[PDB]
RNA sequence: UAGAUGUGCAUAGUUAAACCGAUCAUUAAAAUAAUGAAUAGUGUCUAAAGUUAGACCCGAAGCCUGGUGA
RNA sequence: UAUGAACUCUUAGAGAAAUUACUUAAUAAACGAAGUGAAUUGAAAUAUCUUAUUAACUUCAGGAAAAGAAAUCAAACGAGAUUCUAUGAUUAGUGUGAACGAAAAUAGAGCAGCCUAUUAAAAUAAGUAAAAUGGCUUUAAAGCUGUUUGAAUAUUGUGGG
């Protein structure tokens, strides 16, 4: 889709196809690409538009039609009621847009937002996901609010503080730049 | 050509929640800890269970 | 009857149609390939 | 010498049955003048008993227990068969359990 | 009447974080439209959503949720 | 050494069915009032058979799916 | 028991495979799982049904794959993961019919349990269980599922069957 800018991030919000790219402004070293981390559960091998939004575990459905008096059988779909909304997240501060389900808008309330719907660790949410979910989680991870909230979350399970992150590394490019 | 396999295999362990990382590190304690040990003075008790039940 | 469709016929139109590349870059002359060499052809294209 | 024959006794069960009672050790065969909760097992620390569900102090939602029913009625089933039921702790489907439940309360 | 209704959503519950004329005081809890707060309220951090670990926080109940004050003034 | 283990058929009939039982069922209560039904099975071989599989043999036009060819 | 050599194509890119141009570039079929899913045929016609969760196609995967240590079955006694074969069974049951068709249990082949899994995985699971509706499967239960809605917190009897 075509993504707002993020309003002082220089990593632009993924594209449905997992690639980064970045603007021709920002400079860029000899062959460095950003790489997002594989998703487990790979792509899903039927309906590939679901590959693309947040479409939970809805899937195309086939099935049967019914004749009222002699109950003939012919086979028809079932779509995902399948909507194009645009979602607030906290963490990047605008406008995500994305193609989700009714039943997911019903669970980005139930949770707390689209950034506590995409931070789920459980299995069945990350299923629920899907590939362009595993991009947007991605991103979320590397804003400031999200790695200043895991940070402090891990104080709390007595584990040690948490090298460098990406938005650092292209802002070193700018200044390599100049030099 | 295997070791930016298994890199690239194990490079979402940057995208774990605080949660995940913390159950993780358990294993490795409680994988350390071992397993307990019978001492004799302890396999003495038991045989006289088996024996009083089996004998008499 | 039969007709005499071969009359003119060219050998550039003979690798185009039932030649060796246009099998194995499409998927549907993949499986050509594959019938014709499980059961033992050797002359699998043209 | 008996010694040494209840030693070989205790050594000629199962390892399902050894790795059981090496984790969750009873009070009987503890030292004479040992106490039950110090030196306490890694795993009796974490769950008194394997086989009684467990509500987490911090999130408060019961864990499964370490052996499933199934699996409890199968240590039942083999720890019977070695005159060794006296060790495992309170379970349902211990044979004087079932059989007290009944005469008690009945159908 | 009937036996078996439509099935309605009766709303999302919310604490508003700010004082919004017409629907209710600061830190107010009450059932609001879905519409609303997804689309004005959550992006201008008007309110948030009361999950469950909210109200743990907070030391509310779910029996503390109240209604809507159209007549509310600033 | 010792103990147990492994389909099945028959040994009891009667009724829609159980209870019941050398008796049972109908008779809205039952009752020699009336009527019907009671006594060698089982395994194997040889052969002939019923049933399901292509099913004694040969033969369609056509239907559907996947590919080929301008 | 070691050892020298082992060309070109399929198989860098392009192309009319065994050429070009480069370079220490390289992996068929059958078998497996999921998705999609017919018709001939039988019913002496034919629509439900049957043929059939079949053939075929598509994706993905390994030498095997899948499945798997019970929210399983039993019935007041108890059994104790998955997979393969036989019996149970032309049975229960379903269906106007034609036909379709289990499970417990038993025997054999194998046998293994676990989360500290012997390769690195839970802080015990919520838009989930479940309900209405449209379908699949099916015996009306259980199971799968699009849409609209939507719980509870352990034998001190919470949750499923
Ligand atoms: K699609
Ligand atoms: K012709
Ligand atoms: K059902
Ligand atoms: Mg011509
Ligand atoms: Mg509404
Ligand atoms: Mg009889
Ligand atoms: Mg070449
Ligand atoms: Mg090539
Ligand atoms: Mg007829
Ligand atoms: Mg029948
Ligand atoms: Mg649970
Ligand atoms: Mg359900
Ligand atoms: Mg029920
Ligand atoms: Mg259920």
């Amino acid at each position: 889709y075509h993504q707002p800018r993020v309003p002082s991030s220089a990593i632009p919000i993924p594209n449905v196809s997992g690639r980064v790219p970045l603007p021709d402004s920002t400079p860029v070293p000899e062959d460095f690409k950003i790489e997002i981390p594989s998703y487990p559960y790979g792509p899903r091998r039927v309906y590939h538009q679901s590959n693309t939004g947040l479409y939970g575990s809805a899937l195309i459905r086939f099935g049967n039609n019914v004749s009222k008096r002699n109950e003939i059988k012919t086979r028809r779909k079932w779509r995902p009621n399948v909507q194009q909304k645009r979602l607030w997240s906290k963490s990047l501060g605008v406008f995500v847009r994305t193609r989700v389900t009714t039943r997911v808008l019903r669970t980005i309330d139930k949770v707390g937002g689209l950034d506590e719907y995409l931070l789920g660790h459980k299995a069945a949410r990350v299923k629920e996901l899907g590939p362009w979910g595993w991009m947007l989680r991605w991103r979320i991870m590397q804003t400031p609010e999200i790695r200043e909230r895991f940070a402090k979350e891990r104080e709390a399970l007595g584990l040690p503080p948490r090298e460098k992150s990406l938005e650092e590394q292209l802002r070193e490019f700018q200044v390599a730049g100049i030099q | 050509e295997e070791q930016e396999k298994e890199a690239k295999k194990s490079a979402a362990k940057a995208m774990l929640t605080p949660v995940q990382e913390y159950n993780r590190k358990q294993r490795e304690l409680r994988r350390a800890r071992g397993q307990p040990a019978l001492t004799e003075e302890m396999l003495a008790k038991i045989g006289e269970v088996v024996a009083r039940n089996k004998l008499g | 009857g039969p007709r005499p469709t071969m009359s003119g016929a060219t050998r550039l139109v003979q690798k185009r149609r039932h030649g060796f590349l246009s099998r194995v870059k499409t998927k549907n002359g993949q499986k050509t390939l594959k019938r014709r060499l499980a059961k033992g052809r050797l002359r699998l294209s043209a | 010498a008996t010694v040494k024959q209840h030693v070989q006794l205790a050594l000629s069960l199962p390892p399902r049955l050894r790795t059981f009672l090496a984790r969750y050790p009873p009070a009987s065969i503890l030292p004479a003048g040992a106490d039950p909760e110090t030196h306490k097992t890694p795993y009796q620390e974490e769950s008194p008993n394997p086989f009684m569900p467990t509500k987490h102090p911090i999130t408060g939602k019961w864990h499964n227990p370490k052996y499933s029913l199934r699996r409890q009625a199968e240590l039942v089933k083999l720890a019977q068969e070695h005159g060794v039921e006296e060790l495992l702790p309170f379970t349902r489907k211990l044979n004087e359990e079932k059989l007290r439940k009944r005469v008690e309360l009945g159908l | 009447a009937s036996h078996r209704m439509r099935l309605q959503d009766q709303g999302v519950v919310v604490r508003l974080l700010e004082d919004i004329p017409k629907f209710g005081r600061k830190h107010a809890i009450f059932r609001i439209e879905r519409g609303r707060m997804r689309n004005e309220w959550f992006p201008k951090n008007k309110a948030e959503y009361m999950t469950p670990a909210r109200f743990q926080e907070l030391g509310l109940t779910r029996d503390a949720i109240g209604e809507v004050d159209r007549s509310f003034v600033i």
